[PDB]
Order: structure tokens, then sequence, then C-alpha cells
């Protein structure tokens, strides 16, 4: 007949760092080419 | 509410089971008692004054 | 030895409300009841507060 | 009266509540008096003794050793029992439930052994925590007395083989003693060790005197006055018994001890004590099996 039922959570902040680029906004898309030049 | 790490590949999917976990009171005694001699009762009540 | 010691639990299902300080702003998180005999040794040679 | 709790265990279900239900108002045995109890000094299996189940004589000894106590109200979370053997006499009023014999006006009732009946009957097993209460048997000090050294006497022709004694009238019942089908194997098997104490001290004591008293009178009161009052009884027995039978002071005077050690032993296990008494106020008189009885404290 208690509370207590609960418990909180999140995870963000080095959850960018690491990940060190990004592209949002992936649509229908078949090939991704990327070509270097050195 | 336990998180996930949710999986690529073809390993099946992760499943949240927020359960509601119960536990049981016990009961304890704790007892202590003192004594009270012959005397003192007709006194601290008000006989033999 | 103690360092893992001090956090070889996790912590409970719990927020206290009410807190314990430590005359700056520092909350407590732990108890750590000893015997008196192995508390003299162990603060004068691993240091102190 | 001076009421001490029993405290009821962790999880049980409805039918070991409903266990605890059919049970208001039997007899419990408790090894100490502390105000607050547990239920692990109730059970049948807080008679362990030697490592191995008590038999009729090993919980005899424990049921002439430790303390009876009549639970008055059954409750949630504890046990109320009003005990017998604290209190001035004739006070504090406890009622009892019967079983199958009358529990008349008196008789002063006695606790004993449940296998003397239907062993399996009173056994009431906890089925959560797994406990048995064996609950004694609270007979009539005449009838009492008398079913105790039947079963031993029975025992010796189930002893050694080659009239029936079970058949025992009561004042108006024909009392049933015999509950063949499955329990007299077991009645045989569970007073066993006891027969033997029943027969060792006879043979013992009788194989002593008919050695002792020849041995007496010639080594002056005591000496003519031995068969004055056992004239043609015990120089007759001296005739019947020392010639269809065989025949060292130094070990006879230290097996006079010893035997009668044993004899005390004996009389602290057997006989059936009264320890309560049946005397009510505006009753039938008569009691019946399953009716409460009003019951007075001491004897």
């Amino acid at each position: 007949c208690n509370t207590l039922s609960l418990v909180r959570f999140l995870e963000l902040g080095l959850s960018v760092a690491c990940v060190c680029t990004k592209f949002p906004e992936l649509a229908y898309m078949n090939e991704g080419r990327v070509q270097f030049e050195v | 509410h336990q998180p996930l790490i949710a999986r690529d590949g073809p390993h099946p999917v992760e499943q949240p089971v927020h359960n509601y976990m119960t536990k049981v009171i016990d009961r304890r005694a704790l007892n202590a008692a003192f004594s009270l001699a012959t005397e003192a009762i007709a006194l601290l009540t008000g006989e033999a004054l | 030895w103690l360092v893992d010691l001090t956090t070889a639990t996790q912590p409970s299902v719990a927020v206290p409300r009410l807190t314990h300080a430590d005359t700056r702003g520092r909350p407590v998180d732990g108890v750590l009841v000893t015997t008196a005999a192995i508390k003299q040794r162990l603060l004068q040679s691993f240091l102190k507060v | 009266c001076f009421e001490a709790d029993i405290a009821i265990p962790s999880g049980i279900s409805r039918p070991d509540a409903a266990a605890l239900q059919r049970c208001e108002g039997r007899v419990v045995f408790l090894p100490t008096i502390r105000r607050q109890l547990a239920l692990a000094d109730v059970a049948h299996e807080s008679f362990v003794s030697g490592g191995v189940s008590p038999d009729t004589l090993g919980l005899l000894l424990a049921y002439r050793r430790r303390f009876p106590a009549v639970i008055t109200r059954v409750l949630p979370t504890r046990i109320v029992a009003c005990p017998v053997d604290l209190g001035l006499t004739h006070a504090g009023t406890v009622n009892l439930r019967n079983t199958s014999p009358v529990d008349l006006c008196n008789g002063d009732p006695v606790s004993l052994v449940p296998p003397v009946f239907e062993g399996q009957a009173t056994d009431v097993r906890l089925e959560s925590l797994d406990l048995t209460l064996r609950f004694p048997v609270p007979l009539p000090t005449p009838l009492a007395r008398e079913i105790v050294a039947r079963l031993v006497a029975r025992g010796i022709r189930d002893l050694n083989p080659d009239p029936d004694l079970n058949v025992l009238y009561y004042n108006g019942a024909r009392l049933s003693l015999v509950a063949d089908v499955q329990q007299l194997a077991s009645v045989n098997t569970e007073l066993r060790s006891l027969v033997l104490n029943m027969v060792y001290s006879i043979t013992e004591g009788t194989t002593l005197i008919l050695t002792l008293i020849p041995r007496l009178l010639a080594l002056g009161y005591v000496n003519a006055l031995l068969q004055m009052q056992s004239v043609t009884r015990e120089a007759a027995q001296l005739i019947h018994p020392e010639a269809p039978m065989l025949m060292r002071r130094l070990p006879l005077y230290e097996a006079l001890v010893a035997w009668l050690a044993h004899a005390g032993q004996l009389g602290d296990i057997l006989a059936l004590a009264p320890a309560v008494r049946v005397c009510t106020f505006d009753g039938a008189a008569v009691v019946q099996s399953g009716d409460m009885a009003p019951v007075i404290r001491y004897p």
C-alpha cells in the first residue's frame, strides 16, 4: 500500500562528444559517396 | 524503468519490462520492562502517608 | 581497497528530501559503521577531514 | 492469567489461515514463558531431542517437561493464550475442545500423546512454512491412567506372539480403542522404545529382589516383619517364580541404585498427573466432542 514506485533517467551531453560529427535527416537514399583528394 | 540500448542487426527486439516488484514488511517486538517493589504501591498513590 | 568498498553497492530508490550537510553544501551519501578498535588505526594512517 | 503472545511467521495461505481457525481452544506446549514467543517454539519439529523424531516416550518426557498453554482467541500476526500454569488456584476460566470421550463435570483432564488415538488426526500441519502442530489429547484422570497401561500391555502380546485387550467400556459408551486399518501397525513401532522401559524395570527388580531378600534377613525388626504382611504372598511368590526361573553382593547393590534410578524416571514419565480442572458453572455437566467447556486452573 505504498509509493516510491519511481525512478528517473536521461543521457545526453557526452552523447554528442564522442559522436564527433552528425548529419541528420537521411531521406529515401540509395548511395552515399565521399571522395578524397590528397 | 530500466534503460534500453536497442540494437542494430537482425538479433531480435528489446522489450521494456517496467515491472512492479513488491517487498514484505517484517514485525519486531523490542520489549522492555522495569521493576516496582512491594512498597511504593501504597506510596505513589496516596495510601500510606 | 576502500574505494571499491565505497561503491560496490548501488544507490537505492531514494531521495531523502532532508539531507545531512557538510557545513559547505555537500550532501552525505553513506554511513560506514565500524567498530571502535578498527576506527582508531584506520584514521591516523588514512587521512582525514 | 498473564496472557502470552506467540508470533505468526511470514506468508501463509488462507487454508493455512483457516488451519489457524480450526484450533481456537486447543492445548499448546512451550519451553519458556517469555511474554512474546514465536511459532518455532511450538511445532512438533521443535521436539527433536537426539536428531530423530521423538516417540511417545520422547514426547512424554517433554510433555511432563515444558509448559501447557491454551489459546483463548486466535489472531492474525499473534496468538493469544492465557496459560494454565500461571495464576492462583481455581481462577482464570479457560475453554477447551473435547475429544471422543465425555470430560464430565469433574475429572481433572490431562494432556497426553496423540498416537494413543488417531495419529494423523490433530497433527495439524501448516502448508506454507511447513510445520506441524501435534496437539495433545485432554483425557480425564481415570481413563487417562487406564489407556496408558493397556497398549503397553498390548505391546507385550505384539512383542513375542504365539483375551482381546481393546474393548474398554466407558460409563455409557463403548470406546473403540482400535483404529485398525493403518494405525495399529504404526502403534507398535511408535510405542516401540516405551514397552522396553516397562519391561526392563520389571525384569531387573524382580530378579534383583529374589537375590536381595534371601541375601537379607541373615546378613531383626525388618526380618520377621518382611513376610508378616507378606505371609503366603512373597514366600508364595518365592515358591512360584524362583522355581520356574534361574537364581554377588558388590555388583548387586550397585544394581540396586541403578534400577531404582530408572524407577524414579518412570514415575515422572508415567501416571499422567492432572494439570487443569473441569469444574464449570451452569452447564449440562457433560461435554461432547467438538464442544467447548469452561476449564479452571489448578487440581
